[PDB]
């Protein structure tokens, strides 16, 4: 359970796992996530901009 | 330029004072010296409304739909 | 963790199927609990000496 | 009287009620108004 | 001259005649929490939230429309009024899909709101929890309808304001869908207004959909242009 | 069961439908029957009209029956979405209800259920690929005294086995019908004893009475 | 006192319980109909209610409010808006025929009761609201309403006397909530039935705007033979508070079921098997015993076998005395599978107005479903017993609390077979 990398998941075979559900900008106390979010021409709401920080990351 | 964010040369920015009453506000923004502009509070309206009205007999208020 | 969820985050079997749960977790993370208005002071045995917070 | 003296029933076609309804329209006393003739006029 | 005595929780309030008791104890500062009344319409009671223990009753009785007798004392902080919502706060979260990331009312819910500061936390309700396909009402306004919890504000809202008279209840028991029957894109005026009504996200704005989740967004006043009126 | 319309055509408004003067009088009739002022009182029975006159109410009928009665649809649709007499979909000649709830389904319907199931055909809750026999189980009726019940076309049988299953429908394919009424003998809901009734001829008027 | 009542003949309120004489206004006046029923309207309301307050009728339909206080709330004075009188004449409560039998065999007592509830309040007409089932009963109340009228009698200036009193029959369109209260009120406005709130009493506002009342068609029956009778008389057969006849039937699991009147308390033995043949394969051979119908508790051998028949008695025994069902039922088929069906016809008839009868409804269905095959856990036999305790009385209707008392009777009797059901699916899976 090392913290380290701030690396992204997606699903088996699948697009990226993330919503865009700005949780974790709501949360991050650097405020070093910048989420800008968008839908794509399917449907499912996604992104746009996912910005981290590492000078802010406290990790 | 170089991520997409909104920088700001105002450090006054994100100020905000939640008061009690507006004489203490005036009272305070005055005795800090700059100026201000006071917009009135506005209570919701008190009404008068019953659901034996909604089933007006000759009265126009009427429920229509269920 | 405390049993009183409207404090404690729950875990990720109930996260992953609740409503009340998902709810606590969501709201819980965006906002932060409310605390009763009041002052309070502790202080316990930091190994400098009284760690004090008020 | 130990006999069905029904069957007066079996007859009854899928019209009848509103047949019944149909003819039996006269002596209708006016069903007050109220203003205007219905809720939205 | 025209005037009723209640008392909430021993303080004592004057009440005009024929109104609720919610006016009344609005009135004194307690918002008691409400889903299905909203000022500007009449008045249903199809979401019972707003039970309230009024005293010498083993019944307690709704306060969105209760006529407002003499001398009442009405127990809001009590047992049993505290146990009637937490069981019907527990009701309406088992229907209700987990949908809080791509709810577009993270911040503004009212089920969230509301179930925090009035409900249970461990959840029942184990299997289950049926679902009601969307529909598609106008292309300026975004429709979930399994969050639809049926609570008939939209439908007064149309049939008491716009006047269209375009949305009903259809079915019965657990199924009750609520539109527009006949795959009309409904397009009225003030449909708009509509995504302002719906208090859970299930009706939401089309083309703001997915930008934000109003934490961030910054709140200002201003003054309307385009009409008159502002 | 699919309660959004979704047109599919032999629906789709225009679907042509009209009644007959002598049904437009029956109109007549049944909305001069409630007071002025409250119009809208009167949907449900010109509903039934159209259903007894057309089988099934497509939207059209709906339609006509909003601008007769100068409603919006939208109360009819509620109302047509609403109950259980009004069938949606189109059926056959014949339609059958197989009640069966409380004292009904412990008096044995599984074995009318099954009686039914494989004289006919077709499944529970479906249609035939014919008409007269669109078959649905339904909760309770009312006339619960009996066997588990049966209501066809504005009729009911009771007191059933399933030779008498093949024997009503074998004339409902023929054409012929028996009664509405009970089975067994036993001419009514009766006490299937010895008359545990009244049995003299009843006085009525004649006898002891006060202030008249 | 009686020694617990039972059926003294003659002192039948209504005869005629099938196929008598003719069917016929003539053979009503034969019967006792159309008798010196002018002067009895002719001396003011008010003596009519004394004459049922003095009779003291229980309100029939399974409910307890006395018709005496609702006819009294009646007596407002009448201004510009009229009065209007609806009989109720849906049959729930599954298992019932109460008025099924009333209204095939005999309307003109109805005809007359009628009228006589719209000389006793000031009603001027009365909308009588027959279910969608009775498409040929409703035909033949037809038939009697063409000879009431064809007598000349009713309608307009009734008994001769300037007053008239016009009477409509609405069908019904299949529901079990059109039969209460007030979905019946705007079942008739054409809107789709379902409840109003109820401190607006309908007795203030009711149909569009009008001091209405709802009667239930035994109170109809019963009304004008108590108006032509003497004061009392009907009070003479049982207790104080409840008083009078009462049609208890089984329709269900004995042999020979049937449908019987009788006073007000019945030893339940005699009551069983001394009327309606036997029970199915003996006294000792039910499991429970259900009176009321289907919105009643149970009520287990050893209760059944001692507990006379009183609204009271069964007051004394937490539940709640209806119509027309006071069935037994067999050890042979399981209670948890005859109550889980009422629970899936309360799921299939219910308006969707108040959230907690829905979703109560919706729990206890699949928990049901979920016990019949038995793959739960104690905690939730529990856990259904504490949801029963929240839906009570939270709702609008007593659809909602008649879902709550079925599962509160099992609970509160049969754990045993639930306890080995899960045991024996336990051993199942293992
Ligand atoms: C759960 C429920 C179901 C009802 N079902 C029926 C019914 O099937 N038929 C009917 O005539 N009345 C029905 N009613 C109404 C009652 O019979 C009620 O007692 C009636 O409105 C007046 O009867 P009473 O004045 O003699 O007590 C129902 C009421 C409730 C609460
Ligand atoms: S917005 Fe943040 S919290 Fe939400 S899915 Fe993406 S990474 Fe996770
Ligand atoms: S769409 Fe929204 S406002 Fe309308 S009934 Fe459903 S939850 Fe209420
Ligand atoms: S309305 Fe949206 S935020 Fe609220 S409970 Fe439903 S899905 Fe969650
Ligand atoms: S309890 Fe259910 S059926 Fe009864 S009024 Fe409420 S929503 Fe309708
Ligand atoms: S607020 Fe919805 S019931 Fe009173
Ligand atoms: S249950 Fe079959 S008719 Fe009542």
């Amino acid at each position: 359970r090392f913290r380290g990398e701030h690396a992204l998941r997606r699903y088996p075979s699948g697009e990226e796992r993330c919503i865009a559900c700005k949780l974790c900008e709501a949360v991050c106390p650097a405020q070093a996530i910048t989420i800008e979010a968008e839908p794509r021409a399917d449907g499912s709401r996604r992104t746009t901009r996912y910005d981290i920080d590492m000078t802010k990351c406290i990790y | 330029p170089l991520m997409g964010w909104a920088s700001t040369a105002d450090p006054l920015s994100n100020l905000v004072l939640t008061f009690s009453t507006k004489e203490d506000a005036i009272a305070f923004a005055e005795k800090n010296g700059w100026s201000y502009d006071v917009e009135e509070r506005k209570v919701p309206k008190p009404k008068s409304k019953s659901y034996g009205a909604n089933f007006s007999w000759n009265k126009r208020t009427r429920v229509s739909t269920k | 963790k405390v049993d009183d969820a409207k404090v404690s985050p729950p875990k990720r079997a109930e996260m992953k199927t609740s409503m009340e749960s998902l709810i606590h977790h969501f709201k819980l993370y965006t906002e932060g609990y409310q605390v009763p208005p009041g002052a309070t002071y502790t202080a316990i045995e930091a190994p400098k000496g009284e760690f004090g917070v008020y | 009287n130990t006999t069905y003296k029904n069957l007066q029933h079996h007859d009854y076609s899928t019209y009848t009620f509103l047949d019944l309804n149909l003819d039996l329209s006269k002596f209708r006393m006016p069903q007050p108004s109220s203003g205007r003739e219905s809720p939205r006029h | 001259s025209n005037l009723i005595e209640v008392f909430v929780d021993g303080q004592s309030v004057m009440v005009e005649p024929g109104t609720t008791v919610l006016q009344a104890c609005e009135k004194v500062g307690m918002q008691i929490p409400r889903f299905c009344y909203h000022e500007r319409l009449s008045v249903a009671g199809n979401c019972r939230m707003c039970l309230v223990e009024i005293e010498k009753a083993p019944k307690v009785v709704a306060a969105c429309a209760m006529p407002v007798m003499k001398g009442w004392n009405i127990l809001t902080n009590s047992e049993k009024t505290k146990k009637a919502r937490e069981g019907v706060m527990e009701f309406l979260l088992a229907n209700h899909p987990l949908d809080c990331p791509i709810c577009d009312q993270g911040g503004e819910c009212d089920l969230q709101d509301q179930s925090m500061m009035f409900g249970s936390d461990r959840s029942r309700f184990l299997e289950g929890k049926r679902a009601v396909e969307d529909k598609n009402i106008g292309p300026l306004v975004k429709t979930i309808m399994t969050r639809c919890i049926q609570c008939t504000r939209c439908i007064r809202f149309a049939s008491e304001i716009a006047g269209v008279d375009d949305l009903g209840t259809t079915g019965r028991g657990n199924d009750m869908q609520v539109g527009t029957y006949i795959e009309k894109m409904f397009m009225s005026e003030l449909s708009g207004n509509i995504i302002d009504i719906c208090p859970v996200g299930a009706l939401t704005s089309k083309p703001y959909a997915f930008t934000a989740r109003p934490w961030e967004t910054r709140k200002t006043e201003s003054i309307d242009v385009m009409d008159a009126v502002g | 069961a699919l309660f959004v319309h979704r047109d599919t055509p032999k629906n789709n408004p225009e679907t042509p439908f009209d009644f007959t003067p002598e049904n437009y009088k029956r109109i007549e009739a049944i909305v001069k029957n409630y007071p002025e002022g409250h119009k809208a009182a009167a949907v449900l029975p010109v509903l039934d009209l159209a259903q007894r006159q057309n089988g099934w109410l497509p939207i059209s009928a709906m339609n006509k029956v909003a601008e007769i009665l100068q409603v919006p649809p939208m109360r009819v649709y509620e109302v047509a979405t609403f109950y259980t007499m009004y069938n949606r979909k189109p059926v056959g000649k014949y339609h059958i209800q197989v009640c069966t709830t409380t004292p009904c389904m412990l008096r044995n319907s599984d074995s009318i259920l099954e009686a039914i199931q494989k004289k006919l055909g077709i499944k529970v809750g479906e249609t035939t690929p014919d008409k007269l026999f669109t078959l649905i189980e339904v909760e309770c009726l009312g006339a619960c005294v009996n066997a588990p019940m049966v209501q066809i076309n504005d009729n009911y049988y009771e007191d059933l086995t399933p030779k008498d299953i093949e024997e009503i429908i074998d004339e409902l394919k023929a054409g012929k019908i028996p009664k509405p009424g009970p089975r067994s003998g036993r001419f009514s809901c009766e006490p299937a004893g010895g008359l545990t009734s009244l049995t003299e001829p009843p006085k009525g008027p004649g006898f002891g009475v006060q202030a008249g | 006192k009686t020694s617990f009542g039972s059926l003294k003949d003659e002192d039948r309120i209504f005869t005629n319980l099938y196929g008598r004489h003719d069917w016929r206004l003539k053979g009503a006046q034969s019967r006792g109909d159309w008798y010196k029923t002018k002067e009895i309207l002719l001396k003011g309301p008010d003596w009519i209610l004394g004459e049922v307050k003095t009779s003291g009728l229980r309100g029939r339909g399974g409910a307890g409010f006395p018709t005496g206080l609702k006819w009294s709330f009646m007596n407002k004075p009448s201004d510009g808006r009229p009065k209007y009188l609806v009989v109720n004449a849906d049959e729930g409560e599954p298992g019932t025929c109460k008025d099924r039998e009333i209204i095939r065999h005999d309307p003109h007592k109805l005809v007359e009761g009628c009228l006589v509830g719209g000389r006793a309040m000031g009603a001027r007409a009365a909308y009588i609201y027959i279910r969608g089932e009775f498409y040929n009963e409703a035909s033949n109340l037809q038939v009697a309403i063409r000879e009431a009228y064809e007598a000349g009698l009713i309608g307009k200036n009734a008994c001769g006397s300037g007053y008239d009193f016009d009477v409509f029959v609405v069908r019904g369109a299949g529901a079990y909530i059109c039969g209460e209260e007030t979905a019946l009120i705007e079942s008739i406005e054409g809107k789709q039935g379902k409840p109003r709130l109820k401190p607006p009493f309908p007795a203030d506002v009711g149909v569009f705007g009008c001091p209405t009342t709802v009667a239930n068609v035994e109170t109809v029956a019963v009304s004008p033979t108590i108006c032509r009778r003497g004061g009392a008389w009907f009070a003479s057969f049982g207790r104080e508070r409840n008083s009078g006849t009462k049609l208890f039937n089984i329709s269900g699991h004995v042999n020979n079921p049937c449908t019987v009147e009788e006073e007000m308390s019945v030893p339940l033995k005699e009551l069983i098997e001394k009327h309606a043949g036997g029970v199915t394969g003996g006294w000792d051979n039910l499991l429970a015993v259900i009176p009321g119908g289907s919105s009643t508790p149970l009520i287990p051998k050893s209760v059944c076998e001692t507990v006379l028949m009183d609204f009271d008695a069964l007051i004394q025994a937490q539940t709640g005395l209806g119509t027309a069902a006071v069935i037994v039922m067999d050890r042979s088929t399981d209670i948890v599978k005859a109550i889980a069906r009422l629970i899936e016809f309360y799921k299939h008839e219910s308006c969707g107005q108040c959230t907690p009868c829905r979703e109560g409804v919706d729990w206890m269905n699949k928990v049901m479903a979920r016990f019949v095959r038995g793959d739960a856990r104690p905690a939730e036999i529990d856990s259904l017993w504490e949801i029963s305790k929240q839906i009570e009385g939270h709702t609008i209707c007593a659809l909602g609390d008649g879902a709550a008392w079925p599962v509160q009777g099992l609970i509160r009797h049969f754990r045993p077979e639930l306890e080995e059901r899960m045991q024996r699916f336990a051993q199942q899976h293992q």
